[PDB]
């Protein structure tokens, strides 16, 4: 049985590029492709692909459920068993849906979050897909209500492996492998179990510090717009501290280098008058 | 005692050739007793020794769930290692982990281990005090900072002191007849002429457990440890081991040489000669 | 018994 | 960095002609883990060949045992064929009763 794969992603926008590789008998050998509509008719009239099948630029015609067979001369058929199925979904065909987090995008380790995808357009199916090379989407049937169609994806228990940038898509009937434009991205971030920094007051300046060697600190106003970054500086007292120069309620997070979707547990809320 | 329990994790990416694979194996001393492979129909912790087969469903359920969690974590860890070393996403890489406990005769904790490597080279490892880490490079220093902030060492110490030791005791009890009684090597010496002026004396040890053994050659009571040939101890296939040690001798000096065999399955050390 | 301790890099 | 595999071909029990036995190919000290191992009867691959689960030693190098039921004879030559990324062609190590 060959191993079929799509690179970099099976979910691919129109005008993008995706390569199908069929690995069989320690080689990316000559192989034939097949769709799911009727499994034993080789596409492009029995075309035997030499190396790998680069679809570029991707059109809506490339969308579908693929399976490959590798060449195996010293065998009764001369060809291998059907490989693992790989579904190529093409996006950018409809208006984008909306993606929302409940209660929010910041999810503490071990807990769950609801990612709701909804639209005015009556999408038959919804697909949740996390940004990343070699990632498969989840599917839910759209529930119709009050003029909008929606679906709730459950994600948990929260671990770093589940953190990242999420987008949802919609598909209308008769075009299941054709997906809408992606919804606006939603960054799902895990908080903890790393120890919370302390946040205190040193015009005022809010200093958040920790004994742990966080690479940088994030300050956020509860009900604010954007978060404020500041690199942690190794102080003389061996503490790592960031000083945010400045009413409301603030919180401080610690984070490490090369780890974009994880933060420490949030600091205690700081009331500034 | 003394006895050991070890777990070995192998996590490997193989872009284009398969999805990331996680393999775990469990050992008591030299005997494998459990395994887990993420590349199956439905991945489950499975028995690999008869004396663990009668543990209840709760054991296997718990272990399977833990192994699933571990598999996910180490797939993600591969993805992380890629960012740490700024490597291509088309390459094949491997993380290896080994951890466990050494207990003594009465069955109390003597030492704890938890070491991990990336691509065959040391990455990061728990220190003897079981509260601190040793990193091999900058990426591993990042990992160290993370694990210190998350206090992983305290949890690991709690596991090694608690569950590892107790379950090791239970295992040692479960298969005592096979795990705690050593089997002495059946041994002999063979002669193989090289030329008319020299020949090879080979000392054989077969069917012994555990794997630890010493085979030495002596000329007139002195170890010829430099000009001796040793093979790796090899498994026979039935949870017992084989080993031999050879030496090249001048023709007519066979009497001068003796083979010495020490193994815990023997009451007294063994001495052998060819005739 | 294997370790229940999560080792995230 | 890569390590080439060491190979030992040997029987489980002292081999006597006509007596049922087990043939072992023990491969070790290699890195990475991807490796191909075949047991050969007069140059041809044996059908039923089982193997141990992937493990490694303290130097992080892997080891594997491949084994098969066989009957010792002097007419039939048994061997082990091992291919690894460090090997251009697969190595044939023949079974020798005194090794
Ligand atoms: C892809 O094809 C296989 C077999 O043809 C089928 O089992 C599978 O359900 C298909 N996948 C999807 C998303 O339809
Ligand atoms: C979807 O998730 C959120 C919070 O649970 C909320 O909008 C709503 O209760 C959910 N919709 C359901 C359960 O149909
Ligand atoms: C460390 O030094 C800074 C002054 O640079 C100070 O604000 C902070 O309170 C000190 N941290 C501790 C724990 O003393």
């Amino acid at each position: 049985k060959p191993f079929l794969s799509a690179w970099p992603s099976a979910v691919v926008p129109r005008g993008g590029h995706v390569t199908l590789r069929c690995h069989y008998r320690h080689r990316f050998n000559n192989f034939m492709l097949y769709k799911e509509d009727r499994i034993h008719i080789p596409i492009f009239h029995g075309r035997i692909f030499q190396e790998s099948f680069n679809m570029s630029p991707v059109t809506t015609a490339h969308a579908g459920n693929y399976t490959c067979r590798g060449s195996h001369p010293h065998s009764p058929t001369g060809w291998s068993a059907p490989s693992n199925p790989v579904v190529i979904m093409v996006t950018g065909n409809h208006r984008k849906p909306s993606l929302l987090a409940h209660p929010g995008p910041l999810v503490k380790s071990g807990e769950r979050v609801i990612l709701q995808c909804w639209s005015d357009i009556m999408f038959e199916h919804f697909f949740l897909h996390k940004e990343g090379i070699s990632k498969d989407p989840s599917r839910l049937v759209g529930q119709i209500h009050d003029g909008v169609s929606k679906a709730n994806f459950s994600i948990g228990p929260m671990m770093l492996a589940l953190a990242g940038t999420y987008r949802c898509y919609g598909s209308v009937t008769h075009t299941s492998y054709q997906l809408s434009a992606p919804s606006d991205p939603l960054d799902i971030v895990v908080t903890g179990p790393y120890e919370k920094p302390s946040l205190s007051a040193q015009s005022v300046t809010l200093s958040c510090s920790s004994r742990s060697s966080y690479d940088m600190y994030h300050l956020s106003r509860e009900g604010g717009a954007h978060e404020r970054r500041l690199p942690a500086v190794r102080k003389v007292n061996r503490t790592f501290q960031a000083d945010f120069p400045l009413g409301g309620t603030y919180r401080c997070f610690g984070s490490f280098r090369h780890s974009p979707y994880e933060l420490s547990d949030p600091s205690d809320p700081l009331l500034v008058s | 005692g003394s006895h050991s329990m070890r777990y070995f994790y192998t996590a490997m990416s193989r872009p284009g050739r398969g999805e990331p694979r996680f393999i775990a194996v469990g050992y008591v001393d030299d005997t494998q007793f459990v395994r887990f492979d993420s590349d199956a129909a439905s991945p489950r912790m499975a028995p690999r020794a008869p004396w663990i087969e009668q543990e209840g469903p709760e054991y296997w359920d718990g272990e399977t769930r833990n192994m699933k969690a571990s598999a996910q974590t180490y797939r993600e860890n591969l993805r992380i290692a890629l960012r740490y070393y700024n490597q291509s996403e088309a390459g094949s890489h491997i993380i290896q982990v080994m951890y466990g406990c050494d207990v003594g005769p009465d069955g109390r904790l003597l030492r704890g281990h938890d070491q991990s490597a990336y691509d065959g080279k040391d990455y990061i490892a728990l220190n003897e005090d079981l509260s601190s880490w040793t990193a091999a490079d900058t990426a591993a220093q990042i990992t160290q900072r993370k694990w210190e902030a998350a206090r992983v060492a305290e949890q690991l110490r709690a596991y090694l002191e608690g569950l590892c030791v107790e379950w090791l005791r239970r295992y040692l009890e479960n298969g005592k007849e096979t795990l705690q009684r050593a089997d002495p090597p059946k041994t002999h010496v063979t002669h193989h002429p090289i030329s008319d002026h020299e020949a090879t004396l080979r000392c054989w040890a077969l069917g012994f457990y555990p794997a630890e053994i010493t085979l030495t050659w002596q000329r007139d009571g002195e170890d010829q440890t430099q000009d001796t040939e040793l093979v790796e101890t090899r498994p026979a296939g039935d949870r017992t081991f084989q080993k031999w040690a050879a030496v090249v001798v001048p023709s007519g000096e066979e009497q001068r040489y003796t083979c010495h065999v020490q193994h815990e399955g023997l009451p007294k050390p063994l001495t052998l000669r060819w005739e | 018994l294997s370790s229940p301790v999560t080792k995230s890099f | 960095i890569q390590r080439t595999p060491k190979i030992q071909v040997y029987s489980r029990h002292p081999a006597e002609n006509g007596k049922s036995n087990f043939l072992n190919c023990y491969v070790s000290g290699f890195h990475p883990s991807d490796i191909e191992v075949d047991l050969l009867k007069n140059g041809e691959r044996i059908e039923k060949v089982e193997h141990s689960d992937l493990s490694f030693s303290k130097d992080w190098s892997f080891y594997l045992l491949y084994y098969t039921e066989f009957t010792p004879t002097e007419k039939d030559e048994y061997a082990c064929r091992v291919n690894h990324v460090t090997l251009s062609q697969p190595k044939i190590v023949k079974w020798d009763r005194d090794m």
